[PDB]
């Protein structure tokens, strides 16, 4: 079985949109 | 099989801003 | 060949520029590199 509790993601779930090196 | 997870989110088109570390990683992000 | 003005065509990105060794820190999933104002900066060699 399962529940359907709701929580907050906070600051989470970020990936690189591209593959391009960057700095500063 | 065996003898506290399943966190599912839904993405939408949102503008983001990501702080790229000097090495090329990402350290901080803000939602707009 | 490096250190000379050579017409370059890396991975379909065509242009003209001198090429030399670099001390970048490319990540494994990284191929290209740009700068603050969106121009190709450094390219990983596909065969090297
Ligand atoms: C790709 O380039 C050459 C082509 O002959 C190949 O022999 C070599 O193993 C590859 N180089 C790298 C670094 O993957």
């Amino acid at each position: 079985t399962t529940t359907q509790s709701y929580t907050n993601s906070f600051t989470r779930g970020v990936y690189y949109p591209d593959k391009v090196f960057r700095s500063s | 099989l065996n003898r506290a997870d399943y966190y599912v989110g839904y993405l939408q088109p949102r503008t983001f801003l990501l702080k790229y570390n000097e090495n090329g990683t990402i350290t901080d992000a803000v939602d707009c | 060949v490096k250190n000379k003005c050579v017409n370059f065509n890396f991975n379909g990105l065509t242009g003209t520029g001198v090429l030399t060794k670099s001390n970048k820190k490319f990540l494994p999933f990284q191929q290209f590199g740009r700068d603050i104002v969106d121009t190709t900066d450094a390219v990983r060699d596909p065969q090297t």
